[PDB]
RNA sequence: UAUCUGGUUGAUCCUGCCAGUAGUCAUAUGCUUGUCUCAAAGAUUAAGCCAUGCAUGUCUAAGUAUAAGCAAUUUAUACAGUGAAACUGCGAAUGGCUCAUUAAAUCAGUUAUCGUUUAUUUGAUAGUUCCUUUACUACAUGGAUAUCUGUGGUAAUUCUAGAGCUAAUACAUGCUUAAAAUCUCGACCCUUUGGAAGAGAUGUAUUUAUUAGAUAAAAAAUCAAUGUCUUCGGACUCCUUGAUGAUUCAUAAUAACUUUUCGAAUCGCAUGGCCUUGUGCUGGCGAUGGUUCAUUCAAAUUUCUGCCCUAUCAACUUUCGAUGGUAGGAUAGUGGCCUACCAUGGUUUCAACGGGUAACGGGGAAUAAGGGUUCGAUUCCGGAGAGGGAGCCUGAGAAACGGCUACCA
RNA sequence: CGGUAAUUCCAGCUCCAGUAGCGUAUAUUAAAGUUGUUGCAGUUAAAAAGCUCGUAGUUGAACUUUGGGUCUGGUUGUCCGGUCGGUUUUUCAACCGGAUCUUUCCUUCUGGCUAACCUGUACUCCUUGUGGGUGCAGGCGAACCAGGACUUUUACUUUGAAAAAAUUAGAGUGUUCAAAGCAGGCGAAAGCUCGAAUAUAUUAGCAUGGAAUAAUGGAAUAGGACG
RNA sequence: ACCCACUCGGCACCUUACGAGAAAUCAAAGUCUUUGGGUUCUGGGGGGAGUAUGGUCGCAAGGCUGAAACUUAAAGGAAUUG
RNA sequence: GCCCGUCGCUAGUACCGAUUGAAUGGCUUAGUGAGGCCUCAGGAUUUGCUUAGAGAAGGGGGCAACUCCAUCUCAGAGCGAAGAAUCUGGUCAAACUUGGUCAUUUAGAGGAACUAAAAGUCGUAACAAGGUUUCCGUAGGUGAACCUGCGGAAGGAUCAUUA
């Protein structure tokens, strides 16, 4: 139906390609996903060459990472917040790859809890040395810090959920979280 | 040309799989990855020494150089970040036996690492499917200056 | 569809068809060589003239270098062998000069009366 | 159209099977396998054109159900197997064992090989890569990979299969002075010493190969493998042995040679 | 196998045309027709319409058998000989026909896919499923559904509704399983040279990150972190790394997830080897299946260059994607393929755009000095189409039409 | 052509041409140098715009590396067959190269291999000898790589690689001849055995030589070239 | 201001043409079947027709541009004798 | 001699042409929108595992929570898995409806041509200085050729008048 075809779109000059054949399988692509966050839920489907190609219906959670630890976790989502696309896909609240959103953040608390155990926001011996001999490695960037305590990261989701079916992506560090937050700014 | 602002867009654009570690403190913070271009082609320093992203170039992108790595000189340069290169050529007939001038122009990308102006030669390599036209890619601006430095007449 | 099984209008006519002292010249060879049609002359002219063709593709080029001198001496060797040519003559630039009455004297018709048997040709 | 295709029309059977003109619509298309389409040379062709074992295709069918043919060690019941370049078939009722080696004019040939050396089966590279697990692998051009390969066998260098086993017996570097032995189109099945390797950047290798007679031609490099080095070629190769004569130098010999 | 004649004149020589002349795997027809080989043959007009019949189905030692089938006789006290029927498997996307579209499209050569899918093909291959470790399905988990038994309908049809049983390589779940090594946790002692009893996690696919994937050469000073051997002045030495022209490649790691894929509750022939004398533990030749990597058959794109006539088509494209960009969305994948926001490009007298084509492209064909012209529906190779135009199921592969849904005719 | 001897109509006999074929129609190719690139015409036969300007086009003067030597490979005619109708040199030849030297670089180096002796370290296996080589510190690099550095770019032409097969030309061959086809051929006739070529296709791309031809380019604010 | 000789520029004649040309003639209309210096334009039997149409230009007249169907064996040109 | 036109008859070619003409196809506004695919739900039905009480005659190897067995098996009910019609948006988009528009066809009253002509009228324009020399351009006029201005050209009826 919704086919990729180079036939039409009339040509490089202007001249309106006359319609060669009629639009072919191997062309196509279907209708878009656009995954909400309510109730998770996915359907498969048959693409080329037999391949499960996931794809993901209000997909609720995803794995969420780091870049200074190196970790993720089955972290659930709260909402999108942020799409450099269109912002069409912030009030439908419709997921997708590179949008900014909101991790949950208790898991990436617990963790955080075992990893240093020094807490975001504001028992036994030989551990207190490996206590003692992690932490004060990564001091975090202040605007995670805050998040953390918010029980709201802003993450970047870099999965494609209508292809993949999992909707896994990527928390803001640095540069980039220092520029989405500008935008959200911008448009809030 | 356009061009300058680095990120301006509603996205912020980086070089994807490419980090710049906020826990490590180098002076460069930007870690600028590049691509050596191979057929004797070599990587320009504006590449590596400068800022842009851009998905679309051979050094700093993975726009993989290949196949017909043609020329011709420069005709349009308006549009951003493409280039149209004028391949002119002679056609054999034989029933006259004798040559037609034909023409071709080839709308071509920059990687915007060169300068490029119009009434300039450049050979530019084949890649990938850029966009809808462009299948091809600035590789080497040959006229550099071409009387760009000197003009100019009174001693 | 095996293939098409190839095939030539072989024996080709004059272009024209009246030449007076031809159609003379062709009845004195099929009275002469017992020929019941034209057709058993052109037969023989084509075919000659086929080999003619090639002497003539072959002599534009210098005998010395390859094809001329290989293909030129298979197209030899054959008509030797058919025994259209003589034995004095075997340099191509011969070849060019056989005649369409030297191929007919070549023929089983006439190599039957030639050695005797028949009497009288036809 | 809609996907692959099945059959294979005798005109367009490719020339080196010298399939016969007319006696058929098409030909034996043959099968998928380890050589291309055209490269290979299936055994409808070998046992019925060429060996003349069986009269016709049932013959072949049958001589495949029953079962001494044995292509590379395995035995193959497929009419038409892409028996390519290389392929040792043995015959073990008659004994006729055959490598599959190219006559110099281009088209295949019966070489009734050994008992004996027909045993490896020399073979291409290809890759040089790595698979999972981190095993490095190669490939041959002509079929197989192998696992395991010593870190020095390098690209477009032949290797020796132990073929019953399938392992590695050895292999032969690819540098200047080694006898190869040829597989692309016009100098199909010539050999030579090699001279020259013309890098080429993108546009195809390129090397430069006298024969015994010395006439240098050039190939490229997918076209070309190597047999060893010179002197001693690995394969047992057939009367003519890749030197390629002229048209006058081929109607001599014939002319000349009249024995009855 | 380069060839010319008749015709305007009172006659002449030209311009010039007409007419002849020869040939066409170029059509038609008109006569005539004994044989041999060979042999096109509803393309031209209507890609107009179609009665009838046929042209695609397929089982092996080897997926499913109490046909209330056939066998019948010297393996069945769960089965074993043949086998209709049926499900499963695979095939029906091949071939065949045709030429309507279609004029940078197709198509030819040329590249490319570092930009992708690929059942089949023949090569490769998964001790990690366990989740605290003093009594647990694993020598085998479940109920269905078909063919059948009948109970039927109908004016029709390769229409099948209910019940009863009955399977599977069908559909679901689901066991074992080490040793080591590496990563997260940890009863204290003794004032340093600090150092460990022991607990949890680690396949494959998946997802994003993040790091490695190096390589132009020799020799230092010492500032912060401060390690090994101390023969207590101090030494520090032997310190890892594939491929390409070229990578964010191959591949390997740290982190996890996941409506947690895959890791054989499968099958036919063969009946061997040790006695801890149980019917114990053991083992051959095959089949299919199954993972990504390979290869093959291919597949989609795509590079370059190349078309018939028309200026009585000079502008065209850009509201309704045109040209470029950023991001997504989709796709197997690249991309204005689609969407948002932005910029104003793009082609053109080196004929853009438009129109025409009694145009499918190419191979080729006829003609035949050389140069050429015209033809190519048509035996091969591409491409299209199956009354039109759409839409899609299954499937590795279909926008199938000897599949289906629809609307028009 | 046909108005009472019509050689053209219509019939018999002759006769011609072709002949199991030949006619007719339409296309079409040739003939048509009546489409013309090769290759046409234009004072009057058709045809020079009334004139000039003029952008695209197309076209565009001459000029830069010529000549001489010195050897050294072939390739056919010669001089006899030196020979068992074929072969190997010399007396000779033209022709095509190659190396160089001529005010002359052929792209240059960072290194690998320095093959070689320009050598001379012990000087002699040895006819009275500069016939001949066991032999290694300085070191001729073209005998090859394997990596830089950066190429004025084209057209042009070369041989090469590729341009599916059938077709096309064409080699081999007794389909009986052919048109064809890829067959075939020879034994004890107990087994053996040649084949199934070669060429073309020149448009574009790729390869390498060549440097005339033609264009293009470089130092004139030298911001030039070298070290 | 002439004469006379030769010269760059202009406009035309005479004779032979050995050169062209169908010839008339032409020193260009030569250096063309011994076919190639460069370029632009026009013509392809006669008519139908410079018409029909469509542009386009004009106040209009008209121009520029420009058909075929149909038709026909000649239309011409140059010269020869009448 | 040749001959040129107006006007007549007899056929056919094209042309224009009111027709609010007609058709076929190509594009095309607005409205509808068949049918699938995805999507929001929807749940006819089919069942597993829960120890959920039986009658069961050893319902696990001899009165007894059977020396209680995938026990006799339905009221459970909880927890699933699969799962039809139906159905909420999308999307592809046939086709229709009612227009609009290009191309090709094709009736068309009428007009106005042009060509063949058996051969008729009216003149006799041109060709001879064709009896006003022809022509061309261009205006006007006529019954037709034609004529007449103006300018031009000789293809002129002149390569010629010297001082
Ligand atoms: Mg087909
Ligand atoms: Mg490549
Ligand atoms: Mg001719
Ligand atoms: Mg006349
Ligand atoms: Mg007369
Ligand atoms: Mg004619
Ligand atoms: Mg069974
Ligand atoms: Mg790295
Ligand atoms: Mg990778
Ligand atoms: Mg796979
Ligand atoms: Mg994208
Ligand atoms: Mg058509
Ligand atoms: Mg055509
Ligand atoms: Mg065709
Ligand atoms: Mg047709
Ligand atoms: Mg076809
Ligand atoms: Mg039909
Ligand atoms: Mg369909
Ligand atoms: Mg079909
Ligand atoms: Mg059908
Ligand atoms: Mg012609
Ligand atoms: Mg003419
Ligand atoms: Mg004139
Ligand atoms: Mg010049
Ligand atoms: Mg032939
Ligand atoms: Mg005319
Ligand atoms: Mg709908
Ligand atoms: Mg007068
Ligand atoms: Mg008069
Ligand atoms: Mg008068």
């Amino acid at each position: 139906g919704i086919s990729r075809d180079s036939r039409h779109k009339r040509a490089a000059t202007g001249a309106k390609r006359a319609q060669f054949r009629k639009k072919r399988k191997f062309e196509l692509g279907r209708q878009a996903a656009n995954t909400k966050i309510g109730t998770k839920r996915i359907h498969p489907v048959r693409t080329r060459g037999g391949n499960q190609k996931f794809r993901a219906l209000r997909i609720e959670t995803g794995n969420f990472s780091w870049a200074s630890e190196g970790v993720a976790r089955k972290t659930r989502i709260t909402g999108v917040v942020y799409h450099p696309s269109n912002n069409e896909l912030v009030r439908t609240n419709t997921l997708t790859k590179a949008a900014i959103v909101q991790i949950d953040a208790t898991p990436f608390r617990q963790w955080y809890e075992s990893h240093y155990g020094q807490s975001l926001g504001k028992t036994s011996k030989n551990t207190e040395r490996k206590w003692a001999a992690r932490a004060a490695e990564a001091k975090i960037e202040h605007a995670v810090d805050s998040q953390f305590g918010a029980g709201r990261l802003y993450a970047a989701i870099s999965s494609r959920p209508g292809q993949s079916g999992r909707c896994d992506g990527y928390i803001l560090e640095g540069e980039e979280l220092a520029f989405y937050l500008r935008r959200l700014t911008a448009k809030k | 040309s356009t061009e300058l602002t680095v990120q301006s867009e509603r996205a912020f654009q980086k070089q994807p799989h490419i980090f710049t570690n906020p826990k490590a403190k180098a002076n460069r913070k930007t870690k600028r990855w590049y691509k050596n271009v191979g057929l004797g082609f070599k990587t320009p320093k504006t590449a590596i020494e400068g800022s842009y992203i851009d998905k679309k170039c051979p050094f700093t992108g993975l726009v993989s150089i290949r196949g017909k790595i043609l020329t011709g000189t420069v005709v349009s340069t308006r549009m951003h970040r493409t280039i149209v290169i004028r391949r002119d050529y002679l056609h054999y007939v034989p029933k006259y036996n004798r040559y037609e001038k034909r023409h071709k122009n080839v709308p071509a990308h920059v990687s915007p690492a060169f300068r490029v102006q119009v009434g300039d030669i450049v050979t530019v390599g084949q890649c990938r499917p850029i966009s809808k036209t462009v299948r091809f890619n600035v590789l080497k601006v040959a006229s550099a200056t071409g009387k760009a430095n000197k003009q100019f007449a009174k001693f | 569809p095996r293939a098409p099984r190839t095939y030539s209008k072989t024996y080709s006519t004059p272009k024209r068809p009246y030449e007076s002292a031809r159609l003379d010249a062709e009845l004195k060879l099929a009275g002469e060589y017992g020929l019941k049609n034209k057709r058993e002359i052109y037969r023989i002219s084509f075919q000659l003239s086929k080999i003619r063709r090639a002497a003539r593709d072959l002599l534009t080029r210098d005998e010395k270098d390859p094809k001329r001198l290989f293909e030129g001496n298979a197209l030899i060797r054959r008509l030797v062998r058919i025994g259209v040519l003589s034995e004095d003559k075997k340099k191509l630039d011969y070849v060019l000069a056989l005649k369409v009455e030297d191929f007919l004297e070549r023929r089983l018709q006439t190599q039957v009366y030639k050695l005797g048997l028949a009497k009288s040709v036809h | 159209a809609r996907g692959p295709k099945k059959h294979l029309k005798r005109l367009a059977a490719p020339h080196h099977w010298m399939l016969d003109k007319l006696s058929g619509c098409y030909a034996p298309r043959p099968s998928a396998g380890p050589h291309k389409l055209r490269e290979s040379l299936p055994l409808i062709v070998f046992l019925r054109n060429r060996l003349k074992y069986a009269l016709n295709g049932r013959e072949v069918k049958a001589i495949l159900m029953q079962r001494h043919v044995k292509v590379d060690g395995k035995v193959r019941t497929d009419t038409t197997f892409p028996a390519g370049f290389m392929d040792v078939i043995t015959l073990e009722a008659t004994n006729e064992n055959f490598r599959l080696v190219y006559d110099v004019k281009g088209r295949f040939a019966v070489h009734r090989i050994t008992d004996e050396e027909a045993s490896y089966k020399l073979a291409k590279v290809k890759k040089v890569q790595l698979g999972k697990k981190g095993i490095p692998y190669v490939v041959t051009h002509d079929g197989r990979t192998i696992r395991y390969p010593d870190p020095n066998i390098k690209v477009n260098d032949t290797v020796k299969v132990d073929l019953a086993t399938g392992t590695i017996t050895d292999f032969i570097k690819f540098d200047t002075g080694k006898l190869v032995y040829v597989t692309g189109g016009r100098n199909l099945g010539r050999v030579g010493t090699i001279v020259h390797r013309e890098r080429h950047e993108g546009g195809f290798d390129l090397v430069h190969i006298k024969d015994s007679l010395e006439n240098t031609f050039v190939t490229r490099l997918n076209n070309v493998f190597v047999i060893g080095e010179p002197g001693r070629p690995w394969i047992s190769l057939p009367k003519g042995k890749g030197i390629k004569l002229t048209i006058s130098e081929e109607r001599d010999r014939r002319r000349a040679q009249h024995g009855l």
